[PDB]
């Protein structure tokens, strides 16, 4: 599943036996209940640009 | 950087400036509060390792505005497979003596997982490269941080689109080409070590390191970048290791 469009994951994707797929996030992020989205848990998460985010 | 623009202050917050004895040496990329990724070749000629400094939050080299944070480089870790003076395995992992403080102007770029980088990031066409390198081939270096959007090529395609020069280094699986062959846009030697950064669904990731090329923005040629995805496991293991005496460390690769 992960090979096709990143398994639908916003960040990281893990394949499991059968049609099972688990999305994960970089440190400083947590996965939302949709099972695909990652949201920051810290003030300065990696890969985000504060002056643009704050606009 | 040739043919790009000024990176608006704060929009390249992971960019690192490396100095030796106060003089600019290379770029680098912050990937968390204590680790920086740069190019191995940046360190071929260093003799006094105690005068190596990383600056975060830098933008304009002519002024001090208070957002700059300087740290001594405590360790430079290079793959055992890198041979000084050559092109392959052009990557270094730098441990700062003290963490930088994350701020609006100092933020790490995400080091991606290998599978995500190979399967997804590698197919994002355009990515940003940045640095205070030469604005023109054989020209002066930039006072303000510059950034350029470049398209990535498959290596087969690179070799087919490139002019043949002979003696030219092979493009290995640990490299990739990006840029333009019309002589207009490229990174340059002074940008060495700096980020090739790729955006995916709202977030930026480290995919390349400015490594080498034929001159700068040379007709018939593309910039060549270290393929960071080959080194994710190597980097992660090292970042979990305890510091060792002596600045330079050669670490086994794989
Ligand atoms: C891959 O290893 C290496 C790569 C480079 C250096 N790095 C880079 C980096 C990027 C590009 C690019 N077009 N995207 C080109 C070069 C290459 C380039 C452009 C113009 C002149 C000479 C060179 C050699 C080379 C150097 C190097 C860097 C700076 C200077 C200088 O300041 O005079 C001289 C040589 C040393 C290495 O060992
Ligand atoms: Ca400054």
């Amino acid at each position: 599943i992960c090979v096709n469009e990143n398994g639908g994951c916003e960040q990281y994707c893990s394949d499991h036996t059968g049609t099972k797929r688990s999305c994960r996030c970089h440190e400083g992020y947590s996965l939302l209940a949709d099972g695909v989205s990652c949201t920051p848990t810290v003030e300065y998460p990696c890969g985000k640009i504060p002056i643009l985010e704050k606009r | 950087i040739v043919g790009g623009k000024v990176c608006p202050k704060g929009e390249c917050p992971w960019q690192v400036l490396l100095l030796v004895n106060g003089a600019q040496l290379c770029g680098g990329t912050l990937i968390n509060t204590i680790w920086v990724v740069s190019a191995a070749h940046c360190f071929d000629k260093i003799k006094n390792w105690r005068n190596l400094i990383a600056v975060l939050g830098e933008h304009d080299l002519s002024e001090h505005d208070g957002d700059e944070q300087s740290r001594r480089v405590a360790q430079v870790i290079i793959p055992s497979t890198y041979v000084p003076g050559t092109t392959n395995h052009d990557i270094a992992l730098l441990r700062l003596h003290q963490p930088v403080v994350l701020t609006d102007h100092v933020v790490p770029l995400c080091l991606p997982e290998r599978t995500f980088s190979e399967r997804t990031l590698a197919f994002v066409r355009f990515s940003l490269v940045s640095g205070w390198g030469q604005l023109l081939d054989r020209g002066a270096t930039a006072l303000e941080l510059m950034v350029l959007n470049v398209p990535r090529l498959m290596t087969q395609d690179c070799l087919q689109q490139s002019r043949k020069v002979g003696d030219s280094p092979n493009i290995t699986e640990y490299m990739f080409c990006a840029g333009y062959s019309d002589g207009s846009k490229d990174s340059c030697k002074g940008d060495s070590g700096g980020p090739h950064a790729t955006h995916y669904r709202g977030t930026w990731y480290l995919t390349g390191i400015v490594s080498w090329g034929q001159g700068c923005a040379t007709v018939g040629h593309f910039g060549v970048y270290t393929r960071v995805s080959q080194y994710i496991e190597w980097l992660q293991k090292l970042m979990r290791s305890e510091p060792r005496p002596g600045v330079l460390l050669r670490a086994p690769f794989p």
